[PDB]
């Protein structure tokens, strides 16, 4: 019950006292393979942040391990996600959502919860912006064109319509992507080695 | 059986047959023509379209009939593992991937008969109900 | 009104050189 | 009860510190249909999410499994859905829910509660708009016209009327579409193998 | 139940009684790597604080001790992050969290949750600015040329309006960079002596 | 249940009868280094109070004793700190927190908690101001040239924006800095005698 | 084995082998060339980049075939631990680091052919499913 | 063992070695001048910047290649103490402190070779992981 | 409108020397 | 529009004397 903000300052001066980061070892790469990752996949439908509900993509190359020597996760894993729903205003780009990654012949299913990014590898797949303003505007500008047709909080108000409807994104089909799988694989129970 | 079945599954991987259409038609473009595949070829929809290491990879779609486009439920296979097995109707097809967009052309048409009943997906193998 | 979607990219329909290369063998 | 936004910003730092995903494998794909894929049917209603209540349509081509070496789910796979209710204003298209895909000659029913999507892949088959602006606009518009013969917040007010009804939808009958099925079927109880 | 700014005033009058500190040893530097620290890593995607989500950089050059003797922390140590989401109105540069750091070949993950910095070490790595201006002002834009044409609280609403939407951020690719990994790393656990 | 402000004047009068102060010994300089002490550090960052988070320094001269005559804590000691966020407006300087003043060679961390102070000494090491009037003023000005342009609490509301955001300041790297290490440092436990 | 593993993985090491590309060519600028790699050499796209010690540490990029750009999921691996082992395709490559910005350019093309499965990421090891 | 650590520590220590480069040039400014360094000179990146009792204490930052600046992760160690070791890459250095300025440049290029693997920090020592 | 991404820094083109300086082992 | 960061405060390079005194050994 000592000062609150005394605490706080406290807390930032020798900084941080922050717990110790046990510096441990990832034994195997052939036991996780690291997020850091991306998973270069190709998007195969077209998408739409105007409609909540899924794309999928498809991996591209291979995904690989921590030393990255071995390769584990291969090509020919599909992935489906979903965008839950509209972007905001102009906003440069919808959000994704892969979901599951699914491998092909083999199985390797998993749900990665991860979002989706961009060549780039900034977050979200890009798109396009329909603004809609218009159907936002075609309100107050029909019946505005009535009150000025007298002659010949509604402007506030419209501005509280304007803001109720989203916007909408696309991007295209056939995209190159990629997933910052923020996470860690195991396949050190499919894999091991050896030669020749 | 566990060994009765393993046997079949392997006569179901090979049937990639019938008698094939050879001719595939593509676009060309200087870009597109780069990262083109290896052989592209098709005896029913059942499509191949097999990719060299250092080929991209596309996105492909089918042209269906009704001239529109739509996206073709596919997957790759092969121990090569690059080809691309889809498995929906079109004679054309497109092969997006960013800018870029080729557009193989596949070239048959014995038109008014085909149909049969595989009676799985490939016809080497079958369905026995459980 | 509004607008609809663009027709699609449409590929090099004039020049029209074969896919195959080789002649394909089953790989899987 | 250490700082709340503390933690936040910690867990986003490392990022991500998700929780490592089980990278195990879908044992067969005749055990498995994995999602990401289409069901590419065909509608045989016409739809208008003016009025909610159902569409209908029915498989087109065939359902294949994870390799995508079996042929489980074949056509002729009728399909019933239902659409809530109007779109809102000016949008794409509407929104569709596919329940339950049955099958015909053999069963197979599944409920599968799934949305639609276009031939384009993207979620919701789309149709066209009737804005309906007429009803929303009629009233202020007659009332309006004899404040305005008084010479010869209803402005605010008819925007709270107008937001009021939704608009409506279409879409043709007879329309390519597909189903983004959001999951796994199991003919793992039906189907299994084999030659000649 | 004396008076409480009578105890502040006391409180800070011998300035501090703040409680003695422990000038106690940390034992080794390769018991302890002190923060202090910079984690000079190099980041390998492109970054915008537009959209929440990750970056990753992985390390540069070598990390080192206490005494500064040892070189325990080495390169290629991958690290993965994230950036809850958008910076503010023309901040100078988006927030990092740099989360998991992970080594490559040996293993050394490390969930270190620190704040990246600048290569002045200025915490958080800059960027530019998307203001975004446009969206948050085509609204009473479009409107306020109505209310306009009527001759040839929207104003504060606009403002209401106008804070609601972030601004975005943006930093390149390949930005040198570096951690303020704001703790202590114990590699006493892997490294240790000796000759030749 | 007298009077309050009874006692509270009561207090004042015979002034004070703050309780006595035990005027007791500390035992050893080598016993406790006192603060009233300046920790001479050398800022090594940048430093924004733009953005939150660590600054760094580490001891210039040396730190020394009660009596001053063992030098006990002494240079090369690293410290780390934070600054919690962005000063107010036009505020001379940030504010800087150091918390843990750790030793190079040796070991000797320790957790101060101090301020940092200025070569003058005043606490709180100074810097420049970024006052971002801009950001808090391109509001109201785009639109108001547009409420302008209706010819050719918007002002209050205007204001409330303004406040919200806070300036930046800024510190050069390598200032010559101090602590006022608030505190009581043992090196008793390290440190004793004697010749030659 | 545990033994059984162990020289196996030796094994995996040395794998940068296949008929190598020999020629990289790379950008040149007064601000590059400075700090720029030692050897810089491809079989695959598993391309290495060595490095000497006084050499900064860029990061590079991928340039698909999309031609627009793309970043690698790479590792930097060796003893010397310097050189950056990536694992992603594109003849070109960026390599950014702040203002500078090389740009090395792979130079072959053996079209078409190329893909086998090795059946790991490096042929010398294998998967044999658990 | 605890006998066994100590002796290589010392070894450790001194490692301050290989072919060193002995010509720093430095700026000159007669407020820089003043509190100059006695000797200051590198076999690596590992710089030593020793001081008088009498010279302040500066604080330096390294020049990476790309040009801006950057700060160094240095230390000072010595039973001098007076010295600054510094464990980053650069060529330049500056020294700044308050108003003052210096800027030391390091000078040599043996370019394109010099990596090996240390194995530690100091080759002295090394790393037999536990 | 709006504006993009402004194309990327692009290495020189005209000047060509080429990468290699001895020629490669394999150090790993 | 906005400012920037102003360019480092740049050490004298035309004068430029040597460094070292006399010549190093090793203290530590």
């Amino acid at each position: 019950e000592t000062s609150e903000g005394s605490s706080a300052l406290a807390k930032n001066l020798t900084p941080a006292r922050l717990k110790a980061s046990r510096a441990g070892v990832m034994a195997n790469p052939s036991l996780t393979v690291p997020k850091g990752k991306m998973i270069p996949c190709g998007t195969g439908t077209e998408l739409d942040t105007t409609v909540p509900g899924q794309v999928s993509c498809r991996v591209s190359q291979d995904v690989y391990s921590a030393d990255g020597l071995v390769r584990l996760i291969d090509k020919g894993s599909w992935v489906d996600g979903q965008i839950t729903g509209g972007i905001k205003d102009g906003q440069a780009r919808v959000f994704v959502l892969w979901e599951r990654i699914r491998n092909d012949q083999d199985g390797t299913i998993v749900n990665i919860d991860s979002a989706g990014t961009n060549s780039l590898g900034s977050a979200g797949i890009p798109g396009q912006v329909d603004a809609h303003m218009w159907e936002r505007l075609r309100g107050a500008i029909m019946i505005s064109l009535f009150s000025d047709t007298l002659t010949a909080q509604l402007a506030s108000e419209a501005l509280r319509s304007y803001m109720s409807i989203p916007p909408t994104l696309y991007d295209q089909q056939g995209d190159a992507v990629s997933i910052f799988v923020a996470r860690d694989l195991d396949f050190s129970g499919v894999y091991t080695l050896a030669d020749n | 059986a566990a060994d009765k079945k393993r046997i079949t599954q392997k006569l179901k991987q090979t049937a990639f047959a019938g008698a094939k259409n050879y001719q595939y038609v593509m676009s060309e473009q200087p870009e597109m023509r780069s990262i083109q595949p290896v052989h592209v070829w098709d005896n029913y929809r059942f499509t191949r379209f097999e990719f060299p290491a250092n080929a991209e990879l596309p996105q492909v779609y089918m042209i269906s009939a009704s001239g529109k486009e739509t996206l073709p439920n596919s997957h790759v296979v092969g121990e090569n593992r690059n080809i691309i097995e889809v498995e929906t109707v079109a004679k054309e097809w497109r092969i997006r991937l960013g800018d870029k967009v080729v557009g193989v052309r596949n070239n048959n048409f014995a038109p008014g008969r085909g149909a049969v009943a595989t009676g799985t997906a490939s016809p080497d193998v079958r369905r026995v109900q459980i | 009104c509004s607008s609809g979607h663009k027709p699609p990219p449409e590929p090099d329909w004039s020049n029209t050189v074969p896919v195959n290369k080789t002649i394909p063998v089953d790989t899987q």
